[PDB]
């Protein structure tokens, strides 16, 4: 159902990588890991960031049931986004796959032979981990993005190429860096990152006639305080990584 | 091992008996509902977890309402897709002769069915498969459409050419049309619905050319007067296709005899795709809005 894959900051906490000893912290950074080896073979791969965004949902939702202890980022990585390719309907070889994610990996090995009995190996094991990533999530597999979203809001609130250039951003490095997308829907998300945006590029969309703030268009639920707490851990998150800000950064 | 929260181990029903040939008829250990079990299919498949099944999968998880089949969840040990079991389908009624329906039922069938069609176009979803034996028909006589591994989300677009039984294919495909929508459902509604009458399907080909030339022995023919554009096809200029010849209405006359289930019918096995009526206006045609009007089943 509905409040199935949404949880609680408690149950955040209390999450199957706790349970096996794993700090608060350390299965952030695990995460945020896995989505940077998804973006890096997608790349590669050539899928568009919605599958690569879609594989980084698996990833967050598989680890609310799994544990980090008993699953590797880097072996469900590669699982996820195998998957994700398939249902996003840019379907990639299992073989294609195994190999890009080889590679970034370990840059320095060279690929065993595909009739060794190693490599015939860890396609079985790709397979195994794709089976068990769908019976994680009960094969639900539809899912909801932010994007969809932004271009619907920064859209009807007449916003630059830029400011609606920065949203996405935003959005996307939201899936990257926290679990915003295991709490909060995708259309309030949406709110969060063109925010922030704003913020960030001095902008503010006019008060309405009516008295309405812009984003009461976009999800009847969201308050102005909500916004500004979600908006500052998400900007606190860019700030501590590396190079990410300059990318937005008005360098004029 | 690992934990499972939202995937049941399909042990919970209970086997009764072998249908598709790995389909089977079960019975919830509990409760006692009779289901029915598909099992994914494994064989050849090289790619992990079928993308054919996941698609399916997608599909019917989206599509929740009355006259559409009702995936009720996924089921480990394999795995399988847990169906509310249906006892018949229209196909095997129709080839039953004991089985009789009235005019007034006729009328309820159609409507359900076109109903049906309406609410999956609607979520953007060619069926792909429309024939009589698709059709399941519930014990308390509610019509469902099912088996949607076929079946596609839509939205030029270059979409799968060798679709839909070939009895029951449109002549868009039989051209080698790439860019077709949910009028390639209506047509197999009409083959299905004078299928209601005829008790057979009414246009037997053997060959994509054999059902090409039976389709014009009745509609008339392929001409860009009555197909505005046909020609563009390059498998028109090719193929085989016949001259002169429209008899739509003669030779169903006989069957039927009704005026307006012959006017509808004549309206879904039109040859322009984009002439050819949709689901909402079908349910709106005067033969669902004349006397008899259409009635429950049993």
């Amino acid at each position: 159902n509905n409040k199935r894959w949404y949880f609680t900051r408690e149950q955040l906490e209390n999450s199957p990588s706790r349970r096996f000893g794993v700090d608060p912290d350390k299965e952030l950074s695990y995460r945020q890991q896995a989505a940077n080896l998804l973006q890096d073979m997608g790349q590669r791969l050539n899928v568009s960031q919605l599958t690569i965004n879609t594989a980084i949902v698996y990833m967050h939702r598989f680890y609310m049931i799994q544990s980090f202890t008993q699953f590797p980022g880097n072996s469900v990585a590669p699982a996820a986004l195998f998957l994700a390719a398939k249902v996003e309907e840019q379907p990639k070889k299992l073989e294609h796959v195994i190999k890009v994610a080889h590679t970034c990996l370990h840059p320095q090995e060279s690929l065993p032979d595909t009739r060794s009995e190693a490599y015939l190996q860890q396609v079985q094991d790709l397979v195994i981990l794709e089976s068990i990533i769908l019976q994680t999530l009960g094969f639900e597999l539809t899912i909801d993005h932010p994007h969809t979203h932004v271009v619907k809001c920064t859209q009807l609130v007449r916003a630059s190429k830029d400011l609606a250039q920065t949203s996405y951003f935003m959005a996307t490095n939201s899936l990257h860096l926290t679990t915003f997308s295991l709490q909060y829907t995708p259309p309030v998300v949406a709110c969060v990152c063109i925010h922030l945006a704003c913020k960030w590029s001095n902008w503010e969309i006019p008060v309405s006639t009516d008295g309405k703030h812009w984003w009461e268009y976009v999800d009847a639920t969201v308050t102005l305080e909500l916004l500004d707490e979600l908006t500052h851990e998400l900007l606190q998150i860019l700030e501590k990584t590396p190079n990410r800000l300059k990318r937005i950064w008005n360098w004029r | 091992s690992v934990e499972c929260p939202f995937c049941d181990e399909v042990s919970k029903y209970e086997k009764l008996a072998k249908i598709g040939q790995e389909v089977f008829k079960a019975r919830h250990r509990k409760t006692g509902q009779k289901v029915a079990l598909k099992k994914v299919l494994m064989e050849n498949e090289k790619e992990g977890f079928p993308i054919t099944a996941l698609r399916e999968i997608k599909i019917l998880q989206l599509l929740k309402h009355e006259n559409v089949v009702n995936l009720i969840e996924i089921c480990r040990t394999s795995i399988y897709l847990v169906f509310d079991f249906c006892e018949h389908d229209l196909a095997g009624l129709l080839s039953n002769v004991l089985v009789k329906f009235t005019l007034s039922e006729i009328k309820r069938v159609m409507q359900m069915l076109l109903n049906g069609l309406y609410y999956i176009h609607r979520n953007k979803i060619l069926h792909r498969d429309m024939k009589a034996a698709n059709v399941l028909i519930t014990r308390d006589g509610v019509l469902k459409l099912a088996d949607f591994g076929l079946a596609r989300a839509f939205s030029p677009n270059r979409y799968t050419n060798r679709v839909v039984t070939l009895w029951y294919r449109p002549p868009e495909l039989l051209l080698g049309e790439r860019d077709y929508g949910p009028p390639i459902d209506l047509w197999g509604a009409g083959c299905i619905m004078a299928e209601m009458w005829t008790r057979s399907p009414i246009m037997q080909g053997n060959t994509e050319q054999h059902q090409l030339a039976l389709i014009s022995q009745l509609c008339g023919s392929i001409t860009p007067e009555v197909w505005p554009n046909v020609d563009n096809y390059e498998l028109y200029e090719k193929l085989e296709l016949v001259k002169g010849q429209r008899k739509v209405k003669d030779r169903l006359k006989a069957y039927v005899r009704d005026p307006y289930a012959l006017d509808l019918i004549d309206k879904l096995l039109v040859l322009d795709p984009a002439q050819r009526i949709d689901s909402d206006d079908a349910l709106n045609h005067d033969f669902f809005w004349s006397d008899p009007m259409p009635s429950d089943l049993k």
